[PDB]
């Protein structure tokens, strides 16, 4: 039924409330291939980072508005450590190759009561940075339209033009096309996403790619009559399957 | 075929008006399973 | 020497004839795609995925349901798909790149209310009359179904394909029966029951995917005002 | 029908799911990515070369440096500027050429895209005798010129690459391969191309290469009246994957 | 006659078109050239012929090994084949007539010194990294070999094609990871053992062909700086 | 891995004969000799023949000789000068035409060399409607004229050789056989042509021939401005022996 | 067969359009032998 | 002959004066088995710890009496880094588990000429604590 328990490693998570796991794409997202990019010969999973890496994310007030998100890249959440998320022997074999190729697979745990409401949708968004330049990023009109997007500086020489757009925009009723599932505060406590490996290319590099965003953002605020329990907080729990490391270097320096 | 109404002839190669990978050695599917 | 007539067409470029060109560079093996999962073959794939409407109240992608509320429908847009309510689901942004449909619209519903919340709403939808239907005797005189709010959090209402033609027109410029099929309403039939210490007006979340027999036609072309 | 939208996936039903009914008889098929996107638009207007170039220097460019801009167009349904890949797309000091294809990104709702690329290039002058150049994606514009009896001639009249050359009030068009590094072409992107003082969202090498339009008289022959050309293109058997947004349609 | 519709590019002289011409002059034997051996029929067979490369220390074919030297590369060259350790081997003057390259590159060495004298060298590659490797720690950590001076005058180390993609360019214009590969640098391990009546500080011959697994992609046009 | 380089054979290896690693699959072939030699690139920019020429009187030459220079195009890869074969390529009393086929010797890495050429004749002028001759290699320039009804018409309006007419701002195009009594020819070469006062390194008659360009009117409709015409060449069914080596890549 | 996307058709014969010899009555091999 | 190269993962050391691996007490002391003592599945080789780890030792001089020695530990050595001997990836998996059971493969280089005298013993002891002040 609703109990599953999902065994990886040395780690066992555990829910009560499952909806079922979320394969993106394909069957069995954890079916990969090597690169056929690089001639070395990889390294493919072992029992060390064949896991679960549970990180904090932040709570959930009643003042976080609709469309208010929060974003977690893979593996970019693994180097900076965001949430406490140490990523031990995985983010230690990921600085010391120049190339990675995974697909991931997710869980966002968030414990409601029958007293609560709100919804959160909890999705893998792919090839975004809304990691770079509060407890909750809002939605406004430039996260809407791209247009505060990172870009190069065009100098001196040329007159600034009016930014008006970018690519990396987020339209944020859009984002149930992306495998997604809702964290309604009177179905579930917890949702899962198994994704694949996507990228322009067959590996990408481990310092550089955000091939996969974790987004969780809020569809309907948070209320609930005041004696229920305030601030819930979010949890996200991370499981790289089928890694396919490249390029054995020493450890990355900037 | 995309926006091709040719039946009859195609003048040029594959590997000339095309361009085809390299190897390694209607119904319309879901975009996502609920396992 | 093959003696030939060149037609009145000749040395007419049409951006949209369905025949190649010339190669220039030809003879060049690409790097090979079958490691990318998720390929799209078909637009339709996407428009049958369920994205969020938008309802103003600073728009929204839900419906508050308040305590005390009259004999109106709580939410009602009209099946046209050029309204405000479609510009940003992807069956609306999709449908406005093309110049007809055909099959149905279908509108998913998700309560994100508590689960101690009670109640029943009575989803109509309308084929295109003189006047709007408001009352819950009107609304129920039409297409309609009763949902119960329960342990299933979702009630997905299929908007039948109504046309007087095989296509209708998904945008109306002039607002006929061609391009406006009715209205889809929203009624509460008994209010929301909740006990005590729970939140106050809990919040339908709207979807808008297509059906499996929604078609589209003729590809026109696009609004750039996005990138204003 | 009773359902979870909490699942992640909601089956696409039809009026005999709930209501009496029946299903629509499938019309039509222009959806197919293959088909939607095999049609030319208008990718940029740039302007036709009458010397030899000086390729725009990389960003940031600081004031004084002779360049020579508005003659290269990148091709790319991407937002470029000064004939480089950009990531914000903007409009309105030097007025840098940006360009964006609108009828892509309105239908751009997935994230890597392929396809063989159709480049038709049409005068905007009356009667104009123009020549088109073009060098691949990751390669180089080569500026400078060669002297043929007391004429200098650029070097791009050679190479190895095209250099379709038009009659009078007449029109090229070729198709070209997808010649770039990458795999597909990231309609959205979100890593670095590099890893030390890169910019994020910035692709190396997502398009098809770099065309301009020459005028095929040496450099002593150069007018003063600036002539502008257009650059429509066609993707030849296009291919889309992962599932993405479509942009936001303002409600003001 | 047959009517026939000419294309946009009709009158045009595209400078590449696989395709024939009018004959002018035909109906013409030629001396037969089937006494002549050695015949080319790929650029291949002659990137695969080691040629020496260049070294500033009047630039020098050679690599001199000192008798007191510290913790750093001997010599040290990028992998990046428009480089000018590169530009008068046949592998990096083929390779800049092209805009890609996939496969190996194979630098050989030979020992240049007396027969009495002995000694090891670790020859090392790095894939790029954000700084180049300097100490033998860092050498021996990237891909290496270590070469024993003996009978045998010669090591051809191979050089691995570490890509993020298929083919990289040939020419580092703007200086990505597409078109620099990292680092070859030849350390020494112990020093150069000499007897008595001995020359001090011998020669390390480099050479630069391509691997068996070498190939060039999309010619592009010369350089024509040689002729000026 | 050991080796002896004194043996003059170094076997190529992968990265499989040492380390542990693999081959890479062989994307192209475009090193093909057959293939890369084939494609059009500028040759020379010769002048167009408005009367019948003089040709240029053999090496060394006096002043006062009334001849006719820069309009013939000796059709070699192999530098020229004076429309006659050189062995030094120079560049700037008369200015000498001079011409080197660039793209050439920067990938003749071989001794000998053999093709059918195919010559594209491009006129750098605004509407031009001129005419193409050519002789074969040995072959020699036949220069008077006939007067057909008060009107001098040279003898390079006949022949038994080609003579290809363009229409009014039209190409001439057409491929010419390997017509030389040499079986191949000489990329280098180290001997001489006669047994007593000849020049070494030089080849009497490596060439597919001469062109020239002329106007289609008689003598007496010839105009003051000197009309220029460019000369493009294709090597098809190139065949190439005895690998050499590749031009000094300076490094200042 | 060169630069020669043509498979089809050749309109002139081999001896017009090409220049073959008189007579007197992949796999890329190395270009010196160790013997 | 005296010429063996000895490849262990992307390691390959090289020697031309091979007197013969001198195998210890077992024809194939490479042949192992997990430990009986622990109940959780061991953490066996893999690709980047197959391999060979150089570290310099100090200068053999005149002054050098008979019978001066100079010891290495195993693994002892991986841990304080002695003579330059970083261990990569052996020494960050040696760090994270607490037991660990594994024979060793050392090749001692010393090259001297043929007009040079002397000899070293080179050994590999059981169980002593040289190593210690």
């Amino acid at each position: 039924d609703r109990v599953t328990t999902q065994t990886a490693g040395n780690t066992a998570i555990n829910t009560q409330s499952s909806l079922g796991v979320l394969c993106a794409y394909v069957e069995d997202p954890t079916k990969s291939d090597p690169p056929s990019s690089s001639t070395d010969q990889p390294t493919t999973t072992f029992t060390a980072i064949d896991r679960w890496y549970t990180g904090r994310l932040n709570s959930w007030t009643k003042a976080v508005k609709t469309f208010s998100f929060q974003a977690v890249p893979l593996p970019g959440a693994f180097l900076s450590r965001q949430g406490g998320l140490n990523g031990g022997a995985f983010t230690a074999t990921l600085h010391r190759h120049f190339l990675m190729k995974c697909g991931w697979q997710v869980q966002v745990q968030c414990n409601l009561t029958q007293f609560h409401q709100g919804a959160l949708l909890v999705a893998m968004v792919p090839e975004t940075t809304l990691d770079v330049k509060e407890q909750w990023v809002e939605m406004s009109d430039d996260y809407r339209t791209g247009k505060n997007m990172p870009f190069q500086s065009l100098g001196t020489y040329y007159r600034p033009p009016n930014w008006t757009w970018g690519p990396n925009f987020i339209n944020p009723y859009q984002v149930t096309v992306f495998p997604h599932q809702i964290l309604n505060a009177r179905t579930s406590t917890s949702v899962d996403i198994n994704v694949p490996y996507i990228g322009e290319t067959p590996t990408q590099s481990s310092e550089t790619q955000n091939s996969w965003t974790l987004l969780v953002m809020v569809l309907v605020p948070l209320d609930y009559k005041e004696g229920a329990t305030t601030d819930p907080e979010i949890t996200f729990s991370v499981r790289p399957t089928s890694p396919y490391f490249n390029g054995l270097r020493n450890r990355y320096t900037t | 075929r995309g926006n091709n109404g040719n039946m009859t002839f195609n003048y040029y190669a594959n590997t000339y008006q095309n361009s085809v990978d390299f190897s390694t050695s209607g119904i319309l599917n879901p975009l996502g399973y609920l396992k | 020497p093959i003696p030939t007539a060149p037609r009145e067409n000749s040395l007419m470029f049409l951006s949209t004839t369905p025949d190649d060109t010339v190669p220039a560079y030809g003879n060049v093996r690409t790097p090979p795609v079958n490691y990318l999962p998720g390929e799209i073959t078909d637009l339709l794939q996407l428009a049958r995925i369920p994205t969020l409407m938008a309802f103003g109240r600073a728009y929204v992608p839900y419906v508050a349901v308040p305590t005390q509320f009259d004999d109106k429908p709580l939410i009602s847009f009209p099946i046209t798909l050029s309204d405000p309510v479609y510009q940003n689901t992807l069956v609306g942004a999709i449908s406005s790149n093309f110049a007809n449909y055909r099959g149905c619209i279908q509108i998913t519903l998700t309560f994100c209310g508590p689960m101690m919340a009670r109640g029943k709403f009575l989803l109509s939808y309308s084929p295109p009359n003189g006047t709007q239907p408001q009352t819950l005797s009107e609304a129920m005189q039409c297409t309609y179904s009763i949902w119960d709010i329960g342990l299933n959090s979702s009630w997905t209402f299929v908007i039948p394909y109504i046309s007087p033609s095989d296509y209708r027109e998904t945008r109306a410029i002039t607002n006929s029966v061609y391009s406006a099929d009715g209205w889809f309403s929203l009624h509460k039939l008994t209010k929301i029951t909740l006990p005590p210490d729970c939140p106050q007006s809990p919040c339908i979340l709207f979807f808008a995917s297509a059906g499996e027999d929604y078609t589209l036609r003729l590809p026109v072309d696009c609004n750039p005002s996005y990138v204003f | 029908s009773t359902d979870n939208a909490e699942t992640g996936v909601i089956e696409a039903g039809n009026t005999d799911t709930d209501f009496s009914g029946e299903l629509a008889a499938p019309g039509s098929n222009h959806t197919n990515v293959k088909f939607l996107f095999d049609r030319s638009r208008l990718l940029n207007v740039i302007k036709v070369l009458e010397k030899d170039a000086v390729f725009p220097r990389p960003f940031p460019t600081a004031t004084g440096t002779q360049q020579d801009d508005g003659y290269f167009c990148l091709l790319t349904p991407r937002p470029t500027v000064a004939s480089r890949p950009a990531t914000r797309f903007g409009l309105y000091g030097v007025l840098a050429n940006t360009s964006l294809d609108f009828n892509f990104y309105s239908l751009a709702c997935f994230t890597y895209f392929r396809s063989d690329l159709e480049v038709t290039v049409v005068s905007l002058e009356p009667d104009l005798e123009f020549a088109v150049g073009w060098f691949p994606s990751g390669s180089e514009y080569q500026a400078s010129s060669f002297v043929y009896d007391q004429l200098h001639v650029p070097y791009h009249f050679t190479g190895r690459t095209p250099r379709a050359f038009a009659s009078k009030g007449g029109k090229v068009s070729f198709v070209l391969p997808w010649n770039s590094v990458s795999s597909v072409l990231p309609v959205r992107w979100g890593g670095a191309s590099k890893l030390s003082s890169a910019t994020r969202g910035l692709p190396a090498h997502a398009d098809w290469g770099t065309i301009y339009a020459f005028i095929p008289r040496p450099n002593e022959k150069k007018s003063t009246a600036v002539k502008h050309v257009a650059v429509y293109i066609r993707y030849k058997n296009a291919r889309a994957w992962c599932p993405s947004m479509l942009p936001f349609r303002s409600y003001k």
